[PDB]
């Protein structure tokens, strides 16, 4: 599955 | 002399402070430096956050411990928008320096940066715009890839100011959200990539210069594929005449190429595009040579995949290339797992025919080869082993740590399998499903995932942009002392 | 030789390959760093110079410096306090939409289509609700591409194949050079399909006979057949190695060769004297419309496998039935009871007794043969001047040749069918509706009526006789224009209305009713005479208001004149667009028709999941025939009707109409409308949320100048702001993609011969543009043709021979008069007349 924002 | 052969090394890096303040996270999403400046001016670019508009001027310095770095101009875009493409124009009429900004609401922004005020807005397309490029053969034409689906060309000329719309790329060509658009530098064609996996190439006609009542509609592109890629493309280039793109979970940015497409044959019709008859062909195109002894010819080539690794499942990250007469080509892209890497594209070529002389040395003098660097005569070097030993000049920037290895490590003749292999990964080409691995691959420090690249007119500046609305600036060809 | 042996040299000339790409890539490298861009429109002074360092809203910026090999940061971590210049927006953007929205002119037949790529919806957390109500939507979605029994192919093979086809696009020019090299006695490509064919299974054996036809199976020595069977295993130890994913077996190979792939090909369209003609015609038999006569369009069946099944004489038996019944209707008329350009019969008989005359190749002795039959048994048409025109031969030459060959018709039977009773609820002798006809007979009901072909039996139509207008349905329907029975014979043959009136007849309320307005169906050219449709229907008549101001009203969808209208931003919450009045519409007008894509129930609820969103449910889909299952998308083609919004109360009313055996979706007024007004209607009880197997769809019940509003207008296509008083813009609607689609669609037939292809693409290029509906227009834009394409017909052979295939076709189905025949005669005589006077 897919992400365009990044993990905080 | 060697300075041709140097490539970017961390210089500054600055934090910005968050932006968009809403529980996602503010990113740093477009990097754009100005591309109509004198030569020789300090180059000035743009980064765009989520809600501002960063204005940097860079001047090379002397000292180490310096800043060349000087914000000259900080805009907010004062809406609900989330911003995230961007691309730089003029004002038609006296020349001034024009930044279009477009997010998730579906409006073009320009902004006169120099005065501090808004030009004008571009507004038609019913969603969120994700890119913006400007026509390399008319600064005037911006080309906008919106969640609409589809693609408007706009013109800020005075004669296209109650309908700016110039063109709209529709038709069924696309299926959902647009995520890149490019432009080959001719202006006539135009590169389209989203969510629907397909890859389509656009040929625009010659727009009058006369108000328009209505935009010219495009109902197919000249060439579509959705078989270069198995997932969705973020980011679509052209390269010459031959195509960059990347996908998300392929770890690959890839170089291919149209066959029979060539920028020097004249643009075609918009009844010259292929329509989609037979649903079980995923490929189509005008271009495809006719002269073939395959009743399908074979409508693109894979000619190699850059290996970019540690994205996954990460999308919206784009790579650009540095391509000026005079110097060598530079691919440049971060990804996911704080690593910014670089190609010189030059340095294939040069590895190549080293490769090759090598292997006819070998062959020639039976494996009794001396290899010696470019700084020396070939001639010069002949006479210390006279004949009977082969010699081959090899390329400064080539390094140890079908061509064979030398047999023991004391030997006199020959590189180790584990230099050879290492040379091999970099800079072989015979490979279009092999994985070139990055010619310097600089880490980065904290968690940061790469966004837009962006060089310098002269190339000595390389801007990577990201999370954290963070920019890490590299530098080539210093002043320090 | 040996398979071992030969494995061994495969495996040396494949170190070309890889040496061989290396040397293209790096030349296209060389070559395009050469051609790099040099930079343009440069101004000559630098623009930015005069600003300086900016160190009311305040940011942070914290700045940090860099050295060495590895790039170690010299902690300096200075930040910088800088002023925020905020720039608020003028503009607001428009309503929200998907895809460019295209205006159709008519509704266009659309494919089934299938999901080839992952909608992203948004970024969900791993291990998450919003992670498992997302993949389970996906896995929903695969369902529904599986619910149609098709080509199940999972995502770990489609990714395999795309790589394999890669390797076979790769290796397939060097399979010449390399056999070439080996020069093995057995081994050539042409003998290496022949093993291929041989050998077993991944053909059909009809598709095997197919190309050892075209190939021999001849193939000998047995030692050269030994080394072909060698060769095949020694290319698959090389290049089909199992354990790998850049693999690829010399079948599939061979299976692109320009000589192999056209004979699996799956896009195929299709008395002894009699035997020939069918032949002959067979492509306008097969793919000519019966409605808007194209041979590309948007009428017929496509098939769960999207292959066409076109609504031409194959659908009605094909040629033989239509044309028995012709030569029947002929003998009959003989019961009861003109010169030309180059020469004729009155004048020259067979010519001069002993004349020297160019020997006649088979297809001008088949010009002849064909147009004998389909003109048959007639007393005023004559084929040898007709043929004459065609072939280019002068007239006398087709009597000489008609002689020669003694041409004699097969003979009909005397079809004198017994009288049968009129039915208790349907006069069609008096035109009219009584007893309990409504619920005799679903004819008036659309939603629940089943599409069959019309009825082509010999004998009466009954259920005893297998009539499907009287037996295939839950009640008897009306027999319609294409069924093969008449008037005099068949009791459920619809004769139209016996409408007349001074001033407006075939209205909504009325001494005696109009049978179309009770039908549900609009007035036929031809059949309703008098009432006077065959004037008023007509689009070239359609603004010529002193002649719609009487007589039928009830060809509203036929003129195809709606009253203006313009878009803008709906007056409800969060709604997006709405169609605005821009001019009065008094109750009981035409407004407007829905017009986009005809698809099957099937397809809409694929393309409504493909779409839609699980965390939100837009839609355009309208039923067309709830039974059958036709739905119009209004999605990206259509027209402005795609925007008029929901209300209970609504203004206006739609209502499913047959149009000459087309469904058509018409909107009429049920209020006064004032310009500025915005038009709605109750969408009814099958779309959900509405507030001033399942889709949501909206069903039916079972010169100027932009107006005064309050809300902002936008033109449809450029999406600029209209402003009160400005000219109401009116586009008009271009086809040339459409026309594009239609071409490319026939070239794209396998088993039409290039020749057929290019009359083919010409007539329909020509005749979709009229977008005919009744053959009552079809003789006047016949003629257009045969004037305007003049040079074009009489400057080719096939041309000719192509042109009276058609023409044949059309005067065996008794769709093309007599009269017209004879007036293409003289201008295509009078264009070759002019071909030698400059030539
Ligand atoms: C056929 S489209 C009409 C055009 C649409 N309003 C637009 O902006 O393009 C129908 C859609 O409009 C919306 N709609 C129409 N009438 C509505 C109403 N009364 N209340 C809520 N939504 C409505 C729904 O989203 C529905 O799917
Ligand atoms: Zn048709
Ligand atoms: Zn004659
Ligand atoms: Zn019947
Ligand atoms: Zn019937
Ligand atoms: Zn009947
Ligand atoms: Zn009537
Ligand atoms: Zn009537
Ligand atoms: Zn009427």
């Amino acid at each position: 599955a897919a992400r365009k924002s990044a993990p905080a | 002399d060697s300075a041709e052969w140097e490539l970017p090394r961390l210089r500054t890096s600055f934090i910005f402070q968050d932006d968009y303040k809403y529980l996602d996270l503010a990113e740093f999403f477009d990097v754009k430096f100005y591309p109509y400046s004198p030569p020789g001016a300090p180059p000035v670019f743009a980064a765009t956050s989520k809600k501002h508009a960063v204005i940097c001027r860079l001047t090379q310095t002397t000292d180490k411990d310096a800043n060349p770095c000087e914000i000259i101009q900080l805009i907010r875009d004062d809406g609900n928008e989330a911003n995230c493409a961007s691309c730089w124009s003029k004002d038609p009429i006296t020349d001034q320096p024009l930044l279009c900004i477009a997010g998730n609401e579906g409006n073009v922004k320009v902004y006169n940066v120099t005065e501090g005020k808004l030009y004008r807005t571009l507004v038609g397309h019913g969603g969120g715009i994700n890119d913006l490029a400007t026509s390399p053969a008319n600064p005037y034409i911006i080309a906008s890839a919106s969640d609409d689906t589809t693609i408007r060309i706009w013109s800020l000329a005075p004669e296209h100011e109650k309908q700016p719309c110039v063109c709209i790329l529709g038709g069924e060509g696309h299926s959902y959200d647009l995520l890149s658009v490019a432009f080959h530098d001719n202006g006539r064609y135009v590169l389209s990539a989203g969510h629907d996996q397909v890859i389509n190439l656009w040929a625009l006609p010659e727009f009058p210069n006369e108000h328009m009542e209505i935009p010219i509609v495009i109902y197919y592109p000249h060439f579509s594929s959705s078989e270069i890629h198995n997932n969705l493309v973020d980011c679509v280039a052209f390269y010459g005449d031959l195509i960059l793109s990347r996908a998300c979970h392929e770890d690959t940015i890839v170089l291919w190429r149209i066959e029979g497409f060539s920028s020097d044959d004249p643009i075609p019709g918009p009844l010259d595009a292929p329509t989609p008859t037979d649903m079980t062909k995923q490929t189509r195109s005008y271009f495809t040579p006719t002269v073939s002894p395959q009743s399908r010819p074979a409508m693109f080539t894979r000619l190699a995949q850059f290996h970019t690794p540690d994205c996954g499942v990460q999308f919206f990250m784009r790579f650009r290339m540095y391509h000026v007469p005079g110097k060598h080509p530079i691919l440049a892209f971060a990804n996911a797992k704080s690593k910014t890497f670089f190609w010189d594209l030059a340095r294939f070529g040069e590895y190549a025919r080293f490769m090759a002389d090598l292997k006819e040395a070998q062959q020639s003098y039976n494996g009794r080869v001396v290899v010696v660097d470019q700084g020396i005569s070939l001639a010069q070097a002949q006479q210390v082993h006279g004949p009977g030993v082969g010699v081959v000049m090899k390329p400064a920037w080539l390094v140890p740590k079908m061509v064979s290895a030398s047999p023991d490590p004391d030997s006199p003749f020959g590189f180790s399998r584990e230099t050879l292999q290492a040379w091999a990964d970099m800079y072989d080409l015979s490979n279009p499903v092999g994985l070139i691995k990055a010619h310097r691959s600089l880490a980065i420090d904290g968690a940061f995932v790469g966004r837009q690249v962006g060089w310098s007119p002269e190339g000595e500046w390389c801007v990577v942009v990201g999370n954290g609305n963070r920019a890490l600036i590299y530098q080539r060809w210093g002043k320090e002392r | 030789w040996t398979v071992d042996k030969i494995a061994s040299a495969l495996s040396v000339l494949a170190e070309e390959v890889p040496q061989n790409h290396s040397r293209l890539v790096n030349f296209l490298l060389e070559e395009t760093e050469k051609r790099a861009p040099q930079p343009r429109h440069l101004s000559k002074t630098d623009p930015f110079a005069h600003m300086k360092s900016k160190a009311v809203p305040t940011m942070d910026v914290k700045f940090k410096q860099h050295s060495g090999e590895y790039g170690k940061s010299r902690n300096s971590g200075r930040r910088f306090q800088y002023p925020v210049v905020c720039i608020k927006p003028d503009r607001e953007p428009v309503p929200p939409y998907r895809f460019h929205h295209a205006e159709i002119r008519k509704n266009i037949l659309a494919l089934n289509s299938q999901l080839n790529f992952v909608p992203h919806l948004r970024d969900v957390d791993p291990n998450s609700a919003e992670e498992q109500k997302y993949s389970a939507w996906l896995m929903d979605l695969e369902n529904l591409d599986s619910k149609s029994g098709f080509k199940i192919q999972p995502r770990s093979q489609k990714i395999a194949k795309r790589a394999q086809a890669e390797y076979a696009a790769t290796l397939a020019p060097y399979l010449e050079p390399w056999l070439r090299k080996l020069n093995i006695e057995g081994c050539t490509k042409s003998n290496l399909i022949r093993f291929m064919a041989s050998q077993p299974d991944s053909m059909t054996p009809q598709q095997k006979s197919n190309l050892l036809d075209t190939y021999s199976d001849d193939m000998g020595s047995p030692q050269a057949v030994r080394n072909a069977s060698m060769f095949t295993e020694a290319w698959d130890r090389v290049f089909n190695d199992q354990s790998k994913l850049r693999r690829v077996a010399l079948r599939d190979i061979l299976m692109l060769d320009k000589n192999v792939e056209p004979i699996f090909d799956n896009k195929r369209a299709k008395e002894a004297l009699m035997q020939k003609v069918i032949d002959a015609l067979g492509s306008y038999t097969t793919l000519g419309c019966l409605i808007c006569f194209s041979h590309d369009c948007e009428h017929g069946e496509i098939e769960r496998d999207n292959q066409k099944r076109c609504f031409s004489l194959e659908e009605i038996g094909g040629l033989m039935p239509s044309l028995r019944r012709k030569w029947a209707a002929q003998i009959e008329q003989r019961q009861k009871t003109p010169p030309c350009r180059n020469e004729c019969y009155r004048i020259h008989g067979t010519g001069d007794p002993n004349q020297q005359v160019p020997p006649w190749s088979e297809n001008e002795v088949g010009t002849l043969e064909w147009m004998f039959a389909t003109i048959g048994y007639s007393q005023t048409l004559r084929p040898e001047c007709f043929v004459g025109a065609i072939l280019g031969r002068p007239c006398w030459d087709v009597h000489r040749k008609l002689q020669e060959l003694d041409l004699r018709l097969p003979p009909v039977e005397p079809r004198t069918i017994p009288k049968q009773k009129s039915l208790p609820w349907y006069d069609r002798r008096k035109k009219q509706l009584m007893s309990d006809w409504a619920d005799a007979t679903i004819t008036h009901e659309h939603a629940v009526r089943e599409l069959f072909a019309p009825c082509h039996h010999d004998g009466p139509c009954t259920a005893a006789n297998g009539c499907p207008c009287a037996s295939a349905g839950t009640h008897p329907v009306l027999c319609e224009r294409f069924c093969l029975c008449t008037a005099e014979e068949c009791p459920l043959k619809f004769t139209g209305c016996a409408c007349h009136s001074s001033g407006k007849t075939c209205l909504q309320r009325q001494g005696r009713p109009c049978i179309c307005v009770q039908l549900n169906r609009e007035c036929d050219p031809t059949l309703c005479k008098g009432c006077g449709a065959r004037e008023r229907a007509d689009p070239e008549n359609a603004y010529d208001e002193v002649l719609h101001s009487t007589g039928c009203q009830n060809v509203a969808l036929q003129r195809g004149a709606a009253k203006a209208v313009v878009l803008g931003k709906s007056q409800l919450e969060a709604c997006g667009y709405g169609l605005f009045a821009a001019e009065d519409i008094e109750e009981g007008e035409f407004v407007i028709e829905y017009t986009g894509e005809l698809i099957s129930h099937d397809e809409g609820v694929r393309r409504e999941h493909r779409r839609g969103d699980v965390f939100d449910k837009v839609s355009y889909l309208f039923t067309l025939l709830e039974q059958e299952g036709i739905w119009v998308d209004a999605a990206i083609y259509g027209n402005l009707s795609r925007y008029i919004n929901h209300a209970t109360d609504g203004n206006i009313m739609p209502k499913i109409m047959y149009v000459n055996h087309e469904w058509r979706i018409k909107f009429t007024a049920i209020k006064d409308i004032k310009a500025g007004e915005e038009l709605f209607f109750n969408y009814g009880d099958n779309f959900p949320n509405l507030t001033k197997t399942k889709a949501a769809r909206m069903s039916a019940p079972k010169p100027l100048l932009v107006p005064k509003t309050t809300q902002p207008l936008f033109d449809p296509l450029s999406k600029v702001q209209l402003l009160p008083g400005q000219p109401l813009p009116q586009h008009p609607i271009d086809d040339s993609w459409l026309l594009l689609k239609h071409r490319d669609n026939l070239q794209d037939f396998i088993d039409l011969r290039p020749e057929e292809k290019e009359f083919l693409q010409e007539w329909d290029a020509f005749i979709l543009r009229r977008h005919i509906s009744s053959e009552q227009y079809l003789p006047r834009y016949f003629l257009r043709f045969v004037r305007e394409k003049a040079d074009w017909l009489v400057s080719k052979r096939s041309r000719g021979e192509e042109f009276s295939k058609l023409v044949a076709t059309l005067l065996a189905r008794r769709v093309l008069p007599e009269r017209v025949v004879i007036e293409a005669t003289q201008v295509l005589n009078d264009a070759r007349g002019r071909l030698r006077e400059q030539g």
